[PDB]
This record gives structure tokens, C-alpha cells and sequence, in this order.
């Protein structure tokens, strides 16, 4: 039907620059400003500016004048921000956003690039048990997990017993450690019954790097 | 500039009416737009030109006003609705607001879990809080050493309140290193929350 599609995400150091792209379908591409918002993790949405595809003008909030480019390519329909001298607090997922009137009624969205911005370089996880215990038991229920540590940069999937599990799976949110790297935890909460009966397996898969690790989890002795 | 949203964020129960103010600093427009964000999704417009609803969205969403005070308002809540909503005049986009869905208080099932060997061998160790399926959103966990309360030291997450019951759950790690922690005997992590009649302390003697 009618789409705007970014292209993926991206992992910049400080200094570096990042071009994202969005493509229309479906609509005339210059007859519409093409609009640019980004929103850092857990933070609202920031307006950085607008081009219009069909003359090429463009108009930057003044918090990113000297550092954004926006652009147009009329032959493919794709608009694109590249955004330079990269900070650490550049980290965002970047949307474009028509503007359908002048209302500036944004009415088309695209699914967002995610753009991470660290002095650090990538690295895989380390996989810890987080081992159940009479710590971790109440009520006929057990708590078990893994620990998904110092990694760089985001995503990071966890399935447990190779996706055989699914109820009472909590994958957290990852924190960004004082490191500069990832942590994040991976629990579920089973019969504890279980625990004498079942192995309980977490897999790790962390695709920037490569990454993949499966970690028995054993009840502590 | 600047447009302020009010409340921060809400709960409501399924079947309530929600509304959501926004304010400009100084006049913009009469034009003003609502969005909604769920976890994980790109915003959707909902509302256009102050009151016009977009194509498509349900009829139980609204919005009104004029000059500089607008409002947002969904009829009878639903759980589908839980998102962050944004307000926005041009350039200029509210902070949002963050609705979730009211239900019953439910207590926190907390569990601890000790350091890994495996962690230990690589010279650091995590502890681990979890707290577990528990209304409303706000709680407090704070880490003891033989009684010591600690800062600067651990980081907490929080999941998306969950479709099928509602609830919330709260992963909380102490790290430390390994000369660090074989310091102390007594490790725990001390859960205050609606739910509990008073604080619960989950703890364990390292060996």
C-alpha cells in the first residue's frame, strides 16, 4: 500500500557520520515534505527538520544546524539524513514522517532506524546462569535465568529451551552500564517442580558480533 | 517554547475516560496533532487539527481546544490503549504522557539470585533482584551489604506491562568485583512496594 521504509540500524563512533534513508512507495514523493523526529532510548520525540523533495529546500532546527544534510533522490523516491560529527547523545531511533498538509499532521511514519552512537567497539556477550535456588522459590513457583553481560551494541535476542518456552519469559530491557557496554537479564518463572525434571537452556544470540551462546542453567547445589 | 502535557502519566481501569491536557508556552496554532506510541511501534496520528479524527482510528478517541490549551480524551479506555501520547504544534512536541491499565494491587513475588562461578573466575560479580509480576508500576529496591546500603552500584529494569495480566516486573543487579564482594558476608536486596505489608529483604550468606 502506502510506506515509508528506512534502511538498518547503525553502530557510529563519536566523529563519525550516519546517513539514513527512506524510501516512499505508493505516494508522489514530491508532492509531500518529508519530515525527520528522533527519540532517544526512553525519551520523547525531537523534531530536527524537514526537506521538500520536489525543490530540495530544506529547513533544520537550529539544535542541529552545521551538522545535518538532508537529501532527495527523485529517481528512487528516497529521501535520506545524514547527520555529522556524531555525539554519544545522537544515540536515537531516527524516523522520517510525511507531512500529509499544513497542518503538519504527520500521517506516514517509517518503523524508525536505530542509530548508536559510543567510543565503544563491538563486543559479544558473556552468558550467566542465574541459578534457582530456595532463593529464587515461593509458592510452588522458581525463578531461573541468564545474565546477558558487557555487550556492544544493541539488540541482543534470548529464547529459552530453543523457543519451546515462552510463558512466563521476561526478557528486561537492557541497561547501558557506566562501562559503556549492555547488560540486560533474561528470567522465567516455571512449576518449580521443574527444576527436578527439566534442563532449562537460555539462548544468547547477539548478531553485531556474531555472537551466538547457549547456557545451561543448573539449580544451585 | 515549550509545551507541557499534564499528567505525566495515568492509570486507568479498562471502561474509564482518559484525558490528556497539553499546553503551549505562547500561542502557536488552533493546529495542534495527537499521537500515539506504543512500546516498540513508530508514533500513529490519531488526531489532526485539534479535533478531527484520523481515518480509521476508533471513534472512542477525541481531542479538543484552542489558542494555547488542548485535550486529549479516549472515551473508555481499552487494553489496547496503553501507549505514550504525544501532543505537538509544528516544531514543537510535548514531553507525552504514558497511560497504563489499573488493576488490582498485586504484591511482587522477589527472588535472589547469588554470582555465577563463571562470573567470579572472570574477576566480577552480579547479583541479581527480580522482582516479580507485580501492580502498580511504582517500587523501591534497595541493595544491603551486611547492612550497608549501597549507591552508585547497581542499575534496574523495567518490563512493559503485560498484555494478559497487567502486571510489571523488575529486574534489579549489584555488580561489583570479585576482591570487592568476597569483602562482605551478607548480601541483600530490601523490596518496598504497595503490595507488602512492610519491606520484604531477600538475602543470602555468601558460601
Amino acid at each position: 500500500q502506502v510506506q515509508l521504509v528506512q534502511s538498518g540500524a547503525e553502530v557510529k563512533k563519536p566523529g563519525a557520520s550516519v546517513k539514513v534513508s527512506c524510501k516512499a512507495s505508493g505516494y508522489t514523493f514530491t508532492g509531500y515534505y518529508m519530515h525527520w523526529v528522533r527519540q532517544a532510548p526512553g525519551q520523547g520525540l525531537e523534531w530536527m527538520g524537514w526537506i521538500n523533495p520536489n525543490s530540495g529546500g530544506t529547513n533544520y532546527a537550529q539544535k542541529f544546524q552545521g551538522r545535518v544534510t538532508m537529501t532527495r533522490d527523485t529517481s528512487i523516491s528516497t529521501a535520506y539524513m545524514e547527520l555529522s560529527r556524531l555525539r554519544s547523545d545522537d544515540t536515537a531511533v531516527y524516523y522520517c514522517a510525511r507531512e500529509r498538509s499544513d497542518f503538519w499532521d504527520f500521517d506516514l511514519w517509517g518503523r524508525g532506524t536505530l542509530v548508536t552512537v559510543s567510543s565503544a567497539s563491538t563486543k559479544g556477550p558473556s552468558v550467566f546462569p542465574l541459578a534457582p535456588s530456595s532463593k529464587s522459590t515461593s509458592g510452588g513457583t522458581a525463578a531461573l535465568g541468564c545474565l546477558v553481560k558487557d555487550y556492544f551494541p544493541e539488540p541482543v535476542t534470548v529464547s529459552w529451551n530453543s523457543g519451546a518456552l515462552t510463558s512466563g519469559v521476561h526478557t528486561f530491557p537492557a541497561v547501558l552500564q557506566s562501562s559503556g557496554l549492555y547488560s540486560l537479564s533474561s528470567v522465567v518463572t516455571v512449576p518449580s517442580s521443574s527444576l527436578g525434571t527439566q534442563t532449562y537452556i537460555c539462548n544468547v544470540n547477539h548478531k553485531p558480533s556474531n555472537t551466538k551462546v547457549d547456557k545451561r542453567v543448573e539449580p544451585k547445589s | 517554547i515549550q509545551m507541557t502535557q499534564s499528567p505525566s502519566s495515568l492509570s486507568a481501569s479498562v471502561g474509564d475516560r482518559v484525558t490528556i491536557t497539553c499546553q503551549a508556552s505562547q500561542d502557536i496554532s488552533n493546529y495542534l496533532n495527537w499521537y500515539q506510541q506504543k512500546p516498540g511501534k513508530a508514533p500513529k496520528l490519531l488526531i489532526y487539527d485539534a479535533s478531527n479524527l484520523e481515518t480509521g482510528v476508533p471513534s472512542r478517541f477525541s481531542g479538543s481546544g484552542s489558542g494555547t490549551d488542548f485535550t486529549f480524551t479516549i472515551s473508555s479506555l481499552q487494553p489496547e490503549d496503553i501507549a505514550t501520547y504525544y501532543c505537538q504544534q509544528y516544531e514543537f512536541i510535548g514531553p507525552g504522557t504514558k497511560v497504563d491499565i489499573k488493576r488490582t494491587v498485586a504484591a511482587p513475588s522477589v527472588f535472589i539470585f547469588p554470582p555465577s562461578d563463571e562470573q567470579l573466575k572472570s574477576g566480577t560479580a552480579s547479583v541479581v533482584c527480580l522482582l516479580n509480576n507485580f501492580y502498580p508500576r511504582e517500587a523501591k529496591v534497595q541493595w544491603k551489604v551486611d547492612n550497608a546500603l549501597q549507591s552508585g552500584n547497581s542499575q534496574e529494569s523495567v518490563t512493559e506491562q503485560d498484555s494478559k495480566d497487567s502486571t510489571y516486573s523488575l529486574s534489579s543487579t549489584l555488580t561489583l568485583s570479585k576482591a570487592d564482594y568476597e569483602k562482605h558476608k551478607v548480601y541483600a536486596c530490601e523490596v518496598t512496594h504497595q503490595g507488602l505489608s512492610s519491606p520484604v529483604t531477600k538475602s543470602f550468606n555468601r558460601g
